[PDB]
This record gives structure tokens, C-alpha cells and sequence, in this order.
């Protein structure tokens, strides 16, 4: 018998598009107040249902959710690209800067370029030029799918960056300056 | 093994019987139940008539189909220089194997099928009561080896042929039912279920018989075996026993997969007659769906389907 | 929530079939289990679906599959027209008494040579270049294309891969679909305006 | 019929056509086939053999999947092959070699046997299951008895031996023309030198095909009395014809044997007495083929500088209208 | 008045018939079983007889026995066409061939046709002048011409006027003068002019 | 045992020719003054000779000898073509004779008496060499002489008469031989 949390959850007007949202790979954080309260209230019987599919509901230490699954997912998995992730940490390092507290959070594409450029060895950055800098509005497209970036309108010139891209952080302990570390996740 | 290629090429075997030929060769091996190049020239003329051409080869052209038959190892000549054409013909294993193909009747008989089990049950038993008994290189010769090896694996072979006859049969109902299907759509489903029913009884039949008999033969070819494997002497006497047990087994399972495989085919004939005939009866559809298809370029749509995003994973 | 709901959501095969049906795959009597499941529930995942704007359909032929709605919060799409025109000839082939001995099973083969009869080569040619008139290099696109076309439509379940290769396959009922627009005894461009009213369709232009 | 056979046969387009590529493939196939106890053959294996097959004639790589496909389809149309579908095996069919496969591929594969203890061996059991049957037919019976008694063993076991010994002849056939073809290559290499070995092979199966003849003529009497005693078992209950017609083959074909049997032995003497004119003649005279092998290149010069032999010719006696 | 055996033999029943044959190029071979023996014991005083129109009778060493018109001869003389010559060589190849043997001595138009094709110049044959099937055709048919005037000769005997089944006989061997003594084409065929035995084309 | 004479015939030394001549179908007349006397004085046994060959050894009432073939004969025949008979005929009606002769006449007197349509089917210049040609062998069969060298100014022999009609109803020469010409 399914316990009566959890079809409260599921019979909620908020479910069916989380739910959709949640399997796409997209993280919820705080800037998306009622969907974030939503699993605030239900996480433990979400935790229950997404498990028959073998992923688990995760809440970060930051305080997103996301679906993490397993190897025995059943739920259709797709992967990010080198050029993706290499844009995630890049996002992670921005949200770290003290810039980013004086400026809502908002940055633009050429910023996210520089600091790609600088950081990223700029040899391997061919890997996958004013391609390169349009190549990475995808990946910055995607990642805005996932959650991690708003855009101040319908292109991308500037964008929000959302706490979410801790998911992309360097594992830290207290005191570990967290730039250098990121730095040297982006780096190795 | 791929010897086999470089022998067959040394040797140029090839086999190339046209209808035109192939009518000779038969109407050859019809008439030879010796053969003198004379008959066998005059045979070659009466083919040549049904297929009305020249005259003013026949002459040469016979002699070099004769040649042929001669190169391909179909025929064997022999010089006897006072028989008409001062030659004499016989046709070859594989002349005698290709015509029966084309001419011995067929085989499917459940009576006559119980009867050689019947007949190789006897000598399967008397070589059991003998080669238990015992006796000199003779006896072992004669009363067993001899009579698993010229009666018994030579009603197995025959039995075998029946399978294979049996084989082609249901090709030739699973053509017809394609073709009856095809031309008279519902009307051939009365027809079609009555000779899927028919093969099916056949097939049953003959398999029904043979597992029947099967335990009871294999039960002696064991006694037969339990004498022969001490004696470091008696080995051809095993490697007879051990090849006919294989066959026997070889002609019990096959019987059965032909059965499995049967009923599939039936099974799948009767799903279409539902899906596609009794759901189409004037048979409008697939006409329609064949007229959309050249047709559809003209104005082209396309379904829609649900198409969820995929869980964007790291790494 | 309704007892047999929660019920049918609980079951252990719910979870990855929900996955298929919400990646286009469409479920017939092939699939033993899911689709004795789904006649089993089919009233109340009816209801579930529906949550998402979505109609879980059974078509007249006995398989499910999802269906859209246009404010659906489950993601549409929409087949190529390659993908339509081998759609169409598979439908074919699954209705040709000529083929009975095949038990159902193709192959590529059968399927691109049944394709070429008739389809018009020339247009179809199109579809994989702007302008190539037999260019041997673009017949070789062609084929590649179908293949995938072919693959794409094993993902909707629309046929089966038969081993470890992808040159033999088995076809299944859910491939009706692809003559929907005749199966409606009408004018071929009639019901393909009635099924783009249903969302079983959308039409192609350029 | 006579030319009603011939319709029949292109009404169903009855034709074989195996190059030595096929044949070899066909051939492959039987082979590996035979060793069979897994059960059936597969498409797998097939193309698996068909690839070997075509290795062996050093073609191109890239064109087997076709080419193997369309070997195999017509190896079906000429019915040599049959074809099931069957999803369980690799390539989700198997093949079986068709009765005209097996006939085909038994003659090059199959071992062949030649012995006269086989042959004496096969006599002395037709001479059983014949007596049993003649005594059997006079003793009378019920229907069944006639049917298991009589008729069956005749039928599936004495019909059958038959036919073995004379595929064995037809069989000896074949290794006459082979001793002829030695004889000949011995003859062409050695020339004089190989006087000896023809002989013996020569001698050697005169040796064989007496003893075979002598086997058929000291059981063939005893045998076709028998089949004589049934013969007369049946005048009485007339009505069993099927019983009537196989003693009545079974007869013509022990006789049709024994006649070949003899033949072939007058036969061979007509081909001993020819090799040794043959020695006498083209060998002692030339007792080092310097005259023949000269004689060969004259015919490739002879155009350098021709000449012509001359003879006598009378102007022919003419007369009046 | 004349030597005794020289009126056996002139009155023997085998003469006329035989005078007939030589006087038109026949070779008597051992075929001819009755011809040959008498030939045979009346050869001296045969020998006597023909040269009294400047013929030698001639046994050659193989023998068969044949008529040579000397120059100066009251029985006219004639060669072989090139042809001929070819055919006639073949003829005694085969004739030596061990690889035959299984015909036991009956061969065919057929298989002399291709071995001369397979032993001679196609191109040279047709020398008698291109490849048009209207000139392979009349090499086939002149083949078989000549194959019928050494019928005539006593080279070859037929297996039935209609059949192309035929016997060779040793005279073929005449064929074969030309290298019966080693040597040079040209020299050889000088004393086979010398002789009577050839002529020059 | 074999006739006395008849070697004697045999071993003399103009038989060989002779022989040889018969065996063409060369006519033996009186200008062969040697032979014609050989064959005179031994007609008997050499009729017995040639008739071990089934051809008998006549002698034309005009005295001319030559072997005539049975159907039944050991020496290989010939038979002229129609052109050469109708040659022959002429050459006889022609031997007005006390003058040698010219393929001229030979040429004219044929295509006078000889059908204007018939004689065009005998060659089915265009007939004035298949004449030189019949003329040629006539003078083998002995029937003509070469009066020069390979000319065409013979002289006609007696032996023609072979090509006469038959005088029975004891009338006119010429026109006898002229009628069997049409």
C-alpha cells in the first residue's frame, strides 16, 4: 500500500511538471519558491517513489534537489559534455567570486568566456574560435535546461546563476579556500 | 577443411543442368528402367522436338550435351564397339541420385513408415541376441555387424529421406497458402486452415510413430554396445552402434523441431487471417496504404509521439 | 486516490514501462507483461496521464501509447517523413500475405528493397540532398538514413530487433499508426485533418 | 509419358546450376552438415561457411553479404536447400539439405565403398530376409500377415539392398574409368617405363571384377527362386498385386545386375586387349618416344616449310551419258 | 613366257580389286586382312609388275603397303594439300597418344578438330583469311574433307559413312617421314623429294 | 593357271600405256598404229582381262576400241556432263569433212542446232570456255588431236562416232547425227 503523503504529493497541481522537470535532470533550488517548498514538504515520500525507479532524490548540502540515478536507473540517462561540465565549474567559480554578491548574481557570456579562457587550458579548450564562444551558448543552454542559469530575457547575454552549480563545486572541507580548490578541479 | 575448395577446383566439378539438359537426363534415366550411344541419342532427339528448334544441329548438338553429361560425371561411357553408336551408357551415382529426386515416388505413409520400424526392430533385436551371446569374427560379422550396417542404418537413411521429403512439403503448402491467400483473400481462409490442419496431421503422424518405437530400438542398439566397448577387438562394432544411436537421435529430435516449428508458422497464418483479412475484408487497406505511400510526397504528415527529455546525467 | 491506482502505480512493472510510454514507445500484445498490466489498469492510469495533459490511448488495433495533448507537460514530437514513408512500409509488409513465410521477421534489406518499389526513388533522394540525382554516394546516405529511421522507430517500439545485430527485425501491430490516415474508409487528406485535430498527427511543410 | 515429362519439367522450371564456386559452397555445407549432432544448420553458419567458400577463390571481401545472400536464395529455388524461419537461431533460421541436396552432395563426400565381403555380406542377408518371406507367403495369413510377412520385407529391405549393390556397381563403375585415367597418366610419363604398373592395375581389376561376378552368379539363383516360390503364392490369392508387381521388379533387377555384372568384365577385355595393342604399337616402336615427341613439334613448324606426302592417282575411267 | 608367281598372283581373285585401290593412292594396311597377305606373298613379283609403269610398289617399315609414283610414271601422282598434312599429323598424334586410350581406337571428327586447333596455329589454318565465322565454318567442312580423301587413302575407316566416329590406321605414319631421321626440316624433306615420297608447295 | 596369250599380252611392252589409257576411257583408234594392232591381235584375251574388272573391252563397229564400265565395275567412272555430250554429238556430224578443224565451227555449229533456250542452261565467253574445256578431255578420250600445242585447231578422230545416232532405217548421215542434235 502507497502511504497517503504520498499520493497528497502526486495529486498536487505542482507534481506533474516537477516531475517532468526532475527527470530531465533539472535541479531545483530556491529561485522557484513554490516548486522548492514543494519538496521541502514531501521529500520523504518523493525519496520513496523515485526509488522504484532505482534514482535517488537528492537534497545538497546547499540546499537544490535533483535526481541522481543509479547504474540500474530506469529513467532514460543522457550525459553532459566535457565542454559542459568545463562550463558548470566555470559558473561554480563565477558564483564564488565576491563580484557576484554585488551584482545579483548576474554575469555575461563574454565574462563566463574570459574566465573560461583563463582558467581552462586553452589547448585542450579546441577540443570541441568564435565558434567556441557560440559552442558554449549551448552549453550554457543546457545548463540553464538543468537549472542552473535564469536568463534576463529570451537570449543570453546576461544571465542569474543560481546556487545550483555547487553541483559542479570542488569537494571542500572547512578553511579549503573554495576558489583555489575550484580552480584546481577546473584545472585537473 | 577448406581442402574441400582446392580439391573441387582441381578437379573442375560442376553441375550445370538447365531444363534443356535436365528433360534429357531424365528422359534418359526414365528409359533406362544397357544404353547405347544410339538410344541415347535418339532420347536426346525426342527432347529436342518438345522444345522445337533446328534439325541441322541436332546431330551435333546431342553429341555435345552427351559430352557434357560425360564431363560433369552424370554419365559414364564405355567403348563397345559393336553396340549401336559402338558406345555403351550408364548413369552414375549422382546420376541415379539426381533423377530419383525428379521421379521415385513419394513416401509420407504412416503404415509403411511403422513397417520399417517394424522390420528394423527385428534385426536390431536379433543382432542383440546374438552379440550378447557371442562367438568368432564371423559371427560378430555376420549376425551383427552385418545387418546394422547393410539393413538397419539403410532404413534409418531411408527414413531420413522421408523427413527431408516431408521438409519439402511443407515448403510447397506454405508457397500455396501464400498463393491462395494473395488471389482470393477471404475466400482462401476455408481453404488455407484445411491444409495447415492437413501438414499438421502428417507431421504429427510420422512423429507420433517414430518417438513411439524410438526407446525400444535405442534400448537394443545399447545391448549391442555392452558387449562391443570391453573388447579392445570388436571397435568397428561401436562405431557403427554409436553412429546409429546418433542418427536415431539426429531423426527423433528433428522430427520434433519440424513440429515446434510448424505450428509457429501455423499460429502466425492464423494471427494475419484475424489481423489483416478479417479486419479488411474487401481488402481496401492495403491497397490504400500502398496508394498513400506513392502518393505521399504530395502532401506529407507525421505522428506524433510522447518524447520525454532524458535525465541529464554528469560526468 | 483511488485504491487500484495506487495500486497499479505500485506494481513492479510500472516504473520502467511509465518510462517507455513517456519516451514514445508504444506497447502491444508483444510485450506480454506491460501490456497485461496496462488492460488491467488502463482506467486509472488513464487518469494518471491525464495529470500531465497527456491521453494514454489504446488504439482499435489493442496497443497503447501515449498522445499529447497541446498543453501536455510531457514533451512531443513529431516523426521525419523518412521516417513516415518506412513507418508506412512496414505497415505494408505486416499486411502482405506474399511474405507469411517470414513469420513476421525482415530485414534491412527487404525493407529499404520494398521502400524503392513504391516510393518515388527520385524525391526520396531529396530528402538526403538538396539536388542529387543517383549519385551513388547519396543512395548510400539513403540507406544509412532508413537505417536509422528503422532505429527511431524500434525506440517507439514500433518493431524488434531479432539479435545482437540490427539487420533482422520482427514488426507489430503498433504500426497501424502509419495508415491512419486511410484506416477510416474516407478522403486521404480528410482524415489526415481529422487526426491533426487529434493530435495523432502534425502536418509538413516547407 | 515421354514428351509429357519434358512439360512437366520446364512447366516447373526443374533446372540444378552449381559452378564449381557453388558446388564447393553446397559442398561446404554437407560437409559440416554431416558432422552435425547440435542440430540444425543456421544463416549463421551458413555465411560463416559461405565465407570460407569464398575465401578460397581470393575475391573481393565487401560483396560477400550480398553474393552470400543471393547463393543461398537460389540454392532454395533449385530446391537444393530448405528453409525455415526460426527467431532462436542466430540469424533467426536454420537450413536443411533437401533429398536432391543430399543425393548431390553424397556423391562427392560420402566415402565410397568397395568390397566383396560387403557385397557377399549384402546377398547373404537378401537370402534370409527372402527365404523368411517366400516360406512366410506360403504358410499364408490374415492381411497383416501378408503386408509385415511378405510384402514390407521385400519392400523395405531387400528393394533397398538392391539398389545398394547396384549403386556399388555403378559405384566400381566409376573406378574403372579411374584405373583407365591412371593408366593413361602412368603411360604418358614414363612411357615404356610404366608397362609394368598398367599391367597390374590392368590385371588387378580384372581380378575384381571377377570376383564380384562370381558372388552374384553362386547367390543369384538361389535368390531368384525364392522369389520364384512367391511368385506362385500369390497365384492363388490373385488379388495382391502390390505383392506381385515388387517380386516382379526385385526379379528384372537381380537380373539386370547380374547382366551388367558381365558385361563389364567382357567390356574391360575389350580395353585390356586395346592397351596392349596400344604398347605394341606406339611404345615398342618408339621405345623412348623420340619418333612421338618429335612428331608433336612438327606440328607447330610444319607451316615454316610445308610439304606434302605424294601418291598414286589414276585418272578416273570416263564414260558416256 | 612369265615368272610363274608373277600369274598366281596377276589371276588371284584379290587383284583387280586391289590394283584398282592402289592405282588410286589407297595404303593397304593390316585392316585389310586378305588384301595385306597377299600383297604380302606376291610382293616381289607385285613389285615387278608395277614397276613396269614406273610405280614402286613400297612396303614401308610399319607395314602398310602403298604406290609411289616415280617421274617418269604411267600412273599419274598427286600430293596432299597443306591441310591434308595437318589433318593427316594429327591423325598420327593421336594415333601415339596414350591419353586417348580409352576409346579403344574409335575416335571423333570432334575430337580431332580441337586437337588440331590446340596443336596449331588457328590464325595459319584460316590461312585457308581473317576470323569471320564464314571462314571458320569452311575450316571445319574442308577438315572434314580432307578427313574423308584419307578415308579414301586408307588413313582412316569410318564408323558409318553418316557417323563422325572413325579408326586410324598405321599408314599415318607417312605423316611422320619427315622426322623418321633426325634432323632439319629442310633436309629431311629434301630426301623425301628425292624419293618420290614428297613434293614441294 | 592363267591363258598362255594372255601373258603374252600382258608382258609386251605397250600393255602398261595402253592399260593405263583404257582405264582413262581413252579410245583406242587406227592413228595409235602399235596399240591398235596390240589390241587387234589379242582383243580375245585382253576381253577376258578387262572383264575380271565387270568392263568389257569393245570395238566400235567403226574399229575403235575402249573399255566400257558395268554398274557393277572394278574400275572407279565418270560420266561427262550433259555439255560434254552435246559436244561430242557435234564433233561427230562435223566429221564436207575431207579438209582439222576450229573451236570457231565447234562454237557456231553448236549454238545453231542447239537450243536457244536449253543450251544457256548447260552454263545455268560465257560457254566458249566450258567448250574449250569438254574439248579438252574429248582429246584425252581420243576422241580429238591437238594439232599445235594447248590451241584450239584440233583434228577429229573416228572414235566420235561413239556420238552418232543409229543409222538403222539405212538413211542420210549428217542430218541423222543433226536430228539427235535438237
Amino acid at each position: 500500500v502507497m502511504p497517503v503523503k504520498l499520493a497528497q504529493a502526486l495529486a498536487n497541481p505542482l507534481f506533474p511538471a516537477l516531475d517532468s522537470a526532475l527527470r530531465s535532470g533539472r535541479h531545483i533550488g530556491l529561485d522557484e519558491l513554490d516548486n522548492h517548498a514543494f519538496l521541502m514538504d514531501f521529500q520523504e515520500y518523493l525519496e520513496e517513489f523515485y526509488a522504484r525507479y532505482n534514482v535517488e532524490l537528492i537534497r545538497a548540502p546547499e540546499g537544490f534537489f535533483y535526481l541522481r540515478p543509479r547504474s540500474t536507473t530506469l529513467i532514460p540517462r543522457s550525459v553532459l559534455s566535457e565542454l559542459d561540465m568545463m562550463v558548470g565549474k566555470i559558473l561554480c567559480y563565477l558564483y564564488l567570486s565576491p563580484e557576484r554578491l554585488a551584482n545579483e548574481g548576474i554575469f555575461t557570456q563574454q565574462e563566463l568566456y574570459d574566465e573560461l579562457l583563463t582558467l581552462a587550458d586553452e589547448a585542450k579548450l579546441l577540443k570541441l574560435r568564435q565558434k567556441l564562444q557560440e559552442k558554449v551558448r549551448s552549453s550554457l543552454n543546457r545548463l540553464r535546461r538543468l537549472g542552473m542559469v535564469w536568463f534576463m530575457g529570451h537570449d543570453s547575454s546576461k544571465f542569474r546563476i543560481t546556487e545550483s552549480v555547487f553541483r559542479f563545486g570542488a569537494d571542500v572541507r572547512a578553511g579549503d579556500d573554495p576558489r583555489e580548490a575550484q580552480r584546481r578541479l577546473i584545472r585537473d | 577443411v577448406p581442402e574441400l575448395v582446392a580439391w573441387a577446383r582441381k578437379n573442375d566439378f560442376s553441375i550445370s543442368l538447365p531444363v534443356d539438359r535436365l528433360s534429357f537426363l531424365l528422359a534418359v534415366a526414365t528409359l533406362n528402367g544397357e544404353m547405347s550411344e544410339g538410344e541415347l541419342v535418339d532420347a536426346f532427339r525426342h527432347v529436342s522436338d518438345a522444345f522445337e528448334q533446328t534439325s541441322e544441329t541436332i546431330g551435333v548438338r546431342a553429341n555435345n550435351a552427351i559430352n557434357d553429361m560425360v564431363r560433369q560425371r552424370l554419365l559414364n561411357r564405355f567403348t563397345s564397339e559393336q553396340a549401336e553408336g559402338n558406345a555403351i551408357y550408364r548413369l552414375t551415382p549422382l546420376g541415379i541420385g539426381i533423377t530419383d529426386y525428379y521421379i521415385r515416388q513419394r513416401e509420407f505413409s504412416t503404415l509403411r513408415l511403422s513397417m520399417q520400424l517394424s522390420i528394423v526392430a527385428g534385426e536390431l533385436k536379433r543382432a542383440a541376441d546374438a552379440a550378447e551371446e557371442g562367438g568368432d569374427e564371423f559371427h560378430w560379422h555376420r549376425n551383427v555387424y552385418a545387418p546394422l550396417k547393410y539393413s538397419v542404418a539403410e532404413i534409418f537413411d531411408s527414413i531420413d529421406l522421408t523427413q527431408r521429403l516431408m521438409d519439402e512439403q511443407q515448403q510447397q503448402v506454405k508457397d500455396d497458402i501464400a498463393q491462395l491467400l494473395n488471389k482470393d483473400w477471404r475466400a482462401a481462409i476455408s481453404s488455407c486452415e484445411l491444409l495447415l490442419s492437413e501438414t499438421s496431421g502428417t507431421l504429427r503422424e510420422l512423429q507420433d510413430t517414430l518417438e513411439a518405437a524410438g526407446d525400444k530400438l535405442q534400448a537394443n542398439l545399447l545391448r549391442i554396445q555392452d558387449a562391443t566397448m570391453t573388447h579392445d577387438d570388436l571397435h568397428f562394432v561401436d562405431r557403427l552402434v554409436f553412429d546409429l544411436q546418433s542418427k536415431l537421435d539426429r531423426i527423433i529430435s528433428w522430427g520434433q523441431q519440424s513440429i515446434d516449428l510448424w505450428i509457429g508458422y501455423d499460429r502466425h497464418v492464423h494471427k494475419f487471417i484475424r489481423t489483416a483479412i478479417d479486419m479488411d475484408k474487401n481488402r481496401v487497406f492495403a491497397q490504400r496504404l500502398r496508394q498513400s505511400v506513392q502518393t505521399y510526397f504530395d502532401e506529407p504528415w507525421a505522428l506524433t509521439y510522447a518524447n520525454a527529455d532524458r535525465l541529464l546525467d554528469m560526468r
